[PDB]
């Protein structure tokens, strides 16, 4: 769902 | 370090549109979430939406889905937002702000009015007639923000207060600045608030006496 | 929308001390894949945002040790073991879990210090701008604490709604103090029509209300  | 370098300053008519970027630094752009956010003046945060730049995808709220549309350049490692048919709710600082809001960008202030460019009306605030007075300077009915206040050619900076502008249904702004000062300097002290509106190229250096 | 409940809305610290301040969400923030997409922000004032906790309780980089983050079910705290200066301004909670992504509406922190009353000032309208055709009647709170203050106009005895505006200054960087300016506009024709304008001032400072008041 998200990055980093 | 991750870097978020937003555009500078806008000032539109209503029905306008506007486009906003976010140019990145220190990482591999295509690969992370862009999130743009909405502040309006005093108020909270709101999230407009975001875009992964490596496919274009895209997550919207719908409050925002006909008026803002979210893009990406990649080979300039560049994130933007246009605003469409603008009107004067869309007056706020936008952001953008990478993945789970972990980088953010300094901001890009937007301004929507059908106003044109006016300097100030400056007038006084006489020192009425515990050994304090009061007194300042009225600056009204200018237009764009801002309007700085100086007193007596920044002789004068205890006790001085300038007050954030209000944005008036005329379209232009106003603001007082006031300064307290000794009761016992009125009659021997002179006081003058030295305005300045660079949008205008107006300035006036405007004497308060009782 | 999941709605992100923000408590309180002020919250006024002491260097030195703790804080703790509260973010409730309508719905669970727990996603598929374990994790609690709950973040909370900073906000100092004339800055852009910055990210301070994230997944509930892990802090940034950077990020003092004082913070700490919790949760239990939709119930968030963000806590602060000895407030520096530097922490004063909006916090936000933010939650990503579920579209759209949405934020409370900030936790101000600000100085406490002793109750201290407003002075008042009230100002009539110059001859220059009578000339030009209008009238603002201002009236100065100057350096109260705390910032709730109610300032109300009476023009020969008429309550007057809607017909002023208020601008409030940042917490005083010296004394911790507020002022605020209230400003009441009319036309000349209208101003000229009544005699006693007066602003009635009530603060936890004043022990009845005060009224400045002058006549035209
Ligand atoms: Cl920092
Ligand atoms: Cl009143």
């Amino acid at each position: 769902k998200h990055t980093d | 370090e991750v870097q978020l370098q937003q555009s500078g300053p806008e000032l539109v008519k209503p029905g306008a549109s506007v486009k906003i970027s976010c140019k990145t630094s220190g990482y591999t752009f295509s690969n992370s979430w862009m999130n743009w956010v909405k502040q309006r003046p005093g108020q909270g945060l709101e999230w407009i939406g975001r875009i992964y730049p490596g496919d274009g995808d895209t997550n919207y709220n719908g409050k925002f889905k006909d008026k803002a549309t979210l893009t990406t350049d990649k080979s300039s490692s560049t994130a933007y937002m246009r605003l469409s048919s603008l009107t004067s709710v869309d007056s706020a600082v936008y952001f953008c702000a990478r993945s789970l809001f972990d980088y953010w960008g300094q901001g890009t202030t937007l301004t929507v009015s059908s106003a044109s460019t006016k300097g100030p009306s400056v007038f006084p605030l006489a020192p009425s007639s515990g050994g304090t007075a009061a007194l300042g300077c009225l600056v009204k009915d200018y237009f764009p923000e801002p309007v700085t206040v100086s007193w007596n050619s920044g002789a004068l900076t205890s006790g001085v207060h300038t007050f954030p502008a209000v944005l008036q249904s005329s379209g232009l702004y106003s603001l007082s600045s006031v300064v307290t000062v000794p009761s016992s300097s009125l009659g021997t002290q002179t006081y003058i608030c030295n305005v300045n509106h660079k949008p205008s190229n107006t300035k006036v250096d405007k004497r308060v006496e009782p | 929308d999941v709605v992100m409940t923000q408590t309180p809305l002020t919250l006024s610290v002491t260097i030195g001390q703790p804080a703790s301040i509260s973010c409730k969400s309508s719905q669970s923030l727990l996603d598929s894949d374990g994790k609690t997409y709950l973040i909370w922000l900073l906000q100092r004032p004339g800055q852009s945002p910055k990210r301070l906790i994230y997944l509930v309780s892990k802090l940034d980089s950077g990020v003092p040790d004082r913070f700490t983050g919790s949760g239990s079910g939709t119930d968030f705290t963000l806590k602060i073991s000895r407030v520096e200066a530097e922490d004063l301004g909006v916090y936000y909670c933010c939650q990503g879990t579920h579209f759209p992504f949405t934020f409370g509406v900030g936790t101000k922190l600000e100085l406490k210090r002793t109750v201290a009353a407003p002075s008042v000032f009230i100002f009539p309208p110059s001859d220059e701008q009578l000339k030009s055709g209008t009238a603002s009647v201002v009236c100065l709170l100057n350096n109260f604490y705390p910032r709730e203050a109610k300032v109300q106009w009476k023009v020969d005895n008429a309550l007057q709604s809607g017909n002023s505006q208020e601008s409030v200054t940042e917490q005083d960087s010296k004394d911790s103090t507020y002022s605020l300016s209230s400003t009441l506009t009319l036309s000349k024709a209208d101003y000229e029509k009544h005699k006693v304008y007066a602003c009635e001032v009530t603060h936890q400072g004043l022990s009845s209300p005060v009224t400045k008041s002058f006549n035209r």
